[PDB]
RNA sequence: GGUUGGCUUAGAAGCAGCCAUCCUUUAAAGAAAGCGUAAUAGCUCACUAGUCGAGUCGGCCUGCGCGGAAGAUGUAACGG
RNA sequence: AAACUGAAGAGUUUGAUCAUGGCUCAGAUUGAACGCU
RNA sequence: GUCUGAGAGGAUGAUCAGCCACACCGGGACUGAGACACGGCCCGGACUCCUACGGGAGGCAGCAGUGGGGAAUAUUGGACAAUG
C-alpha cells in the first residue's frame, strides 16, 4: 500500500495544502484518494498533484522525498505526526504490544530499570508521544539490557500496525528501542 | 572605498533607503570596504511600515561603490552610487528584490541570492 | 505555629490547607471574602465526603473563629490556612500559589519552600565621592546599618562605616594641587579604602554584594575591587545616597536583586544538562518520587506553579496519574526532608512539557 | 572472624562526624594509616611468615650550602 | 362595481401625589449570523 | 422602488428593471457606425511567473473555483431543447 510520514504541511494560494515527507511504501499520483490517519481522527482525502523543488512531478514512488497537495483540507488539519496512507492500509491506534528492548548503561539507556508505570516518549516515524507503559502481567522491574513484551497507551492515537519500529527517549537520551507486535483496540 | 560614516543607498526592498556605515568589519585596523566586503551600517532613512526601521543596527554587504572595482584586466567598474544589501545576523540577505546592477565579485556562496535576484551583473 | 520549621511538623489528621488568592490594594480586594467563603464551601464539602461530619464541622467553626476578625484591607497576595482538629494557623504571604485545597497528614508548605529557597541575603555598598556607606539586607529588608553601635566593626583594622572621605585634597592641605588633576586618583585610592573595609567585614560573613552609586564612582570600585567576583549588582539610578535611609536603598536595589535571582535559574539549567549527560537526572513523576523518597536526590526542579494529583502508595513505590492532591508537593517534602535542595524554576526557563526534575545522588 | 562496633545520618558497612578500643583463629592482622564508593564493593598499608644476606633506622644540636628571589637607557647586587 | 379601512400602552424618580422628563419594554422587518434542534 | 408608520414622516438603494461609472494602477491613442475598448493596442508602474540572464509573459469586479479576510454566503455541473 501507500504510505508517506507528514514532515512539513504549508499551503499554496490556488493550489492547496501542501504536505511534504518521504513516501515510505506505495506511490501517490494526481487522483490518488488517500486518508490522512494520525492525532486526530481520519480525514479522506484526495491527491491534486506532486512537487518537487517547486516543479511539478510526474508521480511520487516510495523513496524520494515528494511534495502532495490534498484536495479541500485547509493547513490547520493536517500537522506534522500524521501519515498520509491508503485508504483502509493503516489504522490509528492508542494502545499496543511490543518488544521493547531496555538499553544498557554500556550503550547509553540508563542505570535505573523500567518499572510499570513509566511514561517516556515514544517516537513513531516523525513524532514524539507520551506513552504509559503497562508491565505484563506478573512482572514489575525490567533492568536495562533485557527485552520484554509490554503494553503502551499513547496519550494520543498514533497511526501504526504490527511491524513498526520506535524508538524510547527521557530527554533526547535514548532509553529503549522497541518494535510494534500487535496493535490492540 | 567605503568607510565608516560614509553613507549608502539600499540596492534591496528590506524597507531602508539610506544607511550609514559604523564599522568595516574584518580586522583590527580595517580601513576600506569595497565590493563584497561586510559592514556595520545604522539605519538611517527607511520605508513606513517597513521590515527594517530607522536606526537599527545591522549588517550589509556593499553592492557598487563610485571608486570602483578593479577586474583582472586591469580594467576598472565604477557605479554613480554606493549601495548595499542588508543582511540578517548570520550575513545572510533579507530580501527578495534587488535594485540596479551588481558586479560578479559577489558571486560566490552567500551572496549568489543577490547576484541571482540583481536586474544585470557585472 | 505560624513557621515552616512549625508547619512541617505537626502532622495531623485530617490537616487541611486552604489557599485563598488576596489583593493588597481597593477594589481588588473587594473580591477576598468572597475567594475565602468560596474555599471554605469546598473545604467543607471535601471534609464530609472524605471524613465524618462532626471532624468537618469543628475544623470548620476552627476556622472561622480565626477568619471573623480577619481584616481584608491588609491582605498580602496569597492567605494560606493550616487547620487541623485542634488548631488553626493562617499566614498571609506575598508569594502568588494557585487557590486550591490540600487534605493530607502533613500542611501543603511548598509554598513556604519557594519563599524561602528564593531568599538572597546581600550586603549594599553605597558609593559617595563624599562618603560610602554599608547595608546588609535580606530580600527585601534592611537587616543592619553597620553605624558606630555595631559589633562588626568593634575589632576593625579598617576605617568604620559609615566612611567619610576625609582626603587632603577634600580639606585643602596636605601637598596637593588642583592643577595637578589629581582628583581621579584621589577617588579610586579612596574607593580602595571603602573596599578594605567592605573585605574585612565580608571575611566575617561571605555574601554577595551590590554596589550602588554613580556611574563613575561604580566604575572606579569595580577597577578597585579584591574580590570583583562577589558582586552581583550594580545599580547607578537609586537616588539619596548620603540622606536617604537604608530601607530606601533596599527598595531601590530590588530590581537588581530579582535580576540576580533569574541569572541564579538560569545557571541552574546547566547543572541539569550535567546531571542529564552524566545519567543522574529523573524527569518521570514515578521515577522522581521513588528516588526522593528512597532518599536518592540531592537537588528537584519544579516548574513553579506544576501541580498533580495522583496515587501514592508506600509500599510498591508507585505513582499512578490521577489520591494524593499535590503529588509534587510530596515529592518536594520528601526531597526537603532526606537533606536535599528545592529549586523553583521560572516558567519561561523551565518547559511545561518536562515540569519537573531531580538531580539524584547516584 | 564476631562485625555493617554503637550512635548519627539519605547513606555512614575500617576510612563525614561523635563515644569505647573489646574479644576470637592466631606466626599476624588497627573496631584501621591511606586511595576509593552515594553507601557497599575494590586497591594498598600497619602487622606476620618465607627469600636474600650485613650493617641499618629516626629524632637532637652545630658549620657551610640550596629554593623561596619579578623592573624599567646597558652587563649593572666582587670597582674590573 | 372596486382600488377610499386606519391610530392601545406599560414599568421605573416619591412616604404618597400630580406634572415634567429621560431610560426600558411589548410590534414589524432582514441578502443576517450564532446556539439548540 | 424596499422596510417601517394610521398618516405625514423616518430609514434604506441586495435580488428585478432604467441610468451612470469602472475593468491591476497612471497616461495616450488606433481601428471602427459606434470604444478612448472587461477576456484589443502603445508607453510607464507595482506585483506574479518563464529564461540559456540577452530577454519575455500576464490581469476572474465573466461563470465555476482557490488562498486570504470575515460572524457569515453555494458546483472547478448540463444543454443550447426553449427565449434571445
Amino acid at each position: 500500500a501507500f504510505l508517506m510520514p507528514i514532515e512539513d504541511v504549508f499551503s499554496i494560494s490556488g493550489r492547496g495544502t501542501v504536505v511534504t515527507g518521504r513516501v515510505e511504501s506505495g506511490i501517490v499520483k494526481v487522483g490518488d484518494e488517500i486518508e490522512i490517519v494520525g492525532i486526530r481522527d481520519t480525514q479522506k482525502t484526495t491527491c491534486t498533484g506532486v512537487e518537487m523543488f517547486r516543479k511539478l512531478l510526474d508521480e511520487g514512488r516510495a523513496g524520494e522525498n515528494c511534495g502532495v497537495l490534498l484536495r479541500g483540507t485547509k493547513r490547520e488539519d493536517v500537522q506534522r505526526g500524521q501519515v498520509l496512507a491508503k485508504p483502509g492500509s493503516i489504522t490509528p491506534h492508542t494502545k499496543f504490544d511490543a518488544e521493547v528492548y531496555v538499553l544498557s548503561k554500556e550503550e547509553g539507556g540508563r542505570h535505573t530499570p523500567f518499572l510499570n508505570g513509566y511514561r517516556p516518549q515514544f517516537y513513531f516515524r516523525t513524532t514524539d508521544v507520551t506513552g504509559a507503559i503497562q508491565l505484563q502481567d506478573g512482572t514489575e522491574m525490567v533492568m536495562p539490557g533485557d527485552n520484554v513484551e509490554m503494553g503502551v497507551e499513547l496519550i494520543h492515537p498514533i497511526a501504526m500496525d504490527k511491524g513498526l519500529r520506535f524508538a524510547i527517549r527521557e530527554g533526547g537520551r535514548t532509553v529503549g528501542a522497541g518494535v510494534v507486535a500487535n496493535v490492540n483496540v | 572605498m567605503i568607510q565608516v560614516e560614509s553613507m549608502l543607498e539600499v540596492a534591496d526592498n528590506s524597507g531602508a533607503r539610506r544607511v550609514q556605515c559604523i564599522k568595516v568589519l574584518g580586522g583590527s585596523h580595517r580601513r576600506y570596504a569595497s565590493v563584497g566586503d561586510i559592514i556595520k551600517v545604522t539605519v538611517k532613512e527607511a520605508i513606513p511600515r517597513g521590515r527594517v526601521k530607522k536606526g537599527d543596527v545591522m549588517n550589509a554587504v556593499v553592492v557598487r561603490t563610485k571608486k570602483g572595482v578593479r577586474r583582472p584586466d586591469g580594467s576598472v567598474l565604477r557605479f554613480d552610487d554606493n549601495a548595499a544589501v542588508l543582511l540578517n545576523q548570520n550575513k545572510a540577505p533579507i530580501a527578495t528584490r534587488i535594485f540596479g546592477p551588481v558586479t560578479r565579485e559577489l558571486r560566490g556562496d552567500q551572496f549568489m541570492k543577490i547576484v541571482s535576484l540583481a536586474p544585470e551583473v557585472l | 505555629k505560624a513557621t515552616l520549621k512549625s508547619l512541617r511538623e505537626t502532622k495531623a489528621n485530617p490537616a487541611v490547607s486552604i489557599f485563598v488568592k488576596t489583593h493588597r490594594e481597593h477594589p481588588a480586594n473587594d473580591q477576598d471574602p468572597i475567594a475565602l467563603k468560596n474555599q471554605l464551601k469546598i473545604v467543607e464539602e471535601r471534609l464530609t465526603n472524605e471524613f465524618d461530619k462532626r471532624t468537618a464541622t469543628t475544623i470548620l467553626d476552627k476556622i472561622h473563629a480565626e477568619t471573623k476578625e480577619y481584616n481584608h484591607k491588609y491582605n498580602l497576595d496569597t492567605l494560606a490556612i493550616f487547620a487541623s482538629v485542634d488548631d488553626v494557623q493562617l499566614i498571609r504571604m506575598p508569594l502568588d500559589t494557585p487557590e486550591r485545597v490540600v487534605i493530607s497528614n502533613r500542611f501543603a508548605t511548598r509554598d513556604l519552600v519557594r519563599d524561602m529557597a528564593s531568599a538572597v541575603h546581600y550586603y549594599t555598598v553605597v558609593l559617595t565621592r563624599d562618603k560610602a556607606r554599608l547595608i546588609e539586607a535580606a530580600n527585601d529588608r534592611v537587616v543592619a546599618e553597620f553605624d558606630t553601635d555595631n559589633a562588626k566593626q568593634n575589632n576593625m583594622e579598617g576605617i568604620p562605616f559609615p566612611i567619610d572621605n576625609n582626603g587632603l585634597y577634600t580639606t585643602g592641605d596636605g601637598g596637593s594641587d588642583r592643577s595637578a588633576n589629581n582628583e581621579n586618583s584621589y577617588l579610586k585610592e579612596f574607593f580602595n579604602q571603602v573596599d578594605k573595609s567592605v573585605q574585612e567585614l565580608w571575611g566575617e560573613h561571605k555574601m554577595p554584594l551590590v554596589i550602588v552609586g554613580d556611574v563613575r564612582n561604580i566604575s572606579y570600585y569595580k577597577e578597585v575591587c579584591d574580590r570583583p567576583e562577589n558582586i552581583i549588582a550594580t545599580v547607578s539610578n537609586l537616588t539619596e545616597l548620603e540622606d536617604g535611609n537604608a530601607q530606601r536603598i533596599i527598595d531601590g536595589v530590588q530590581d537588581a536583586v530579582e535580576g540576580y535571582r533569574t541569572s541564579l535559574h538560569e545557571a541552574a539549567l546547566g547543572e541539569i544538562d550535567k546531571a542529564r549527560g552524566a545519567n543522574a537526572l529523573s524527569t518521570d513523576l514515578q521515577d522522581v518520587y521513588r528516588a526522593a523518597f528512597q532518599g536518592a536526590g540531592e537537588t528537584l526542579y519544579v516548574r513553579r506553579g506544576y501541580i498533580q494529583a495522583a496515587k501514592v502508595d508506600e509500599d510498591a513505590q508507585t505513582l499512578t496519574m490521577a489520591v494524593t492532591d499535590d503529588a509534587v508537593g510530596l515529592i518536594i517534602e520528601h526531597v526537603i526532608n532526606n537533606g536535599g535542595k528545592a529549586v523553583f524554576m521560572p516558567q519561561e526557563m523551565m518547559s511545561a512539557d518536562q515540569p519537573i526534575a531531580l538531580v539524584t545522588r547516584y
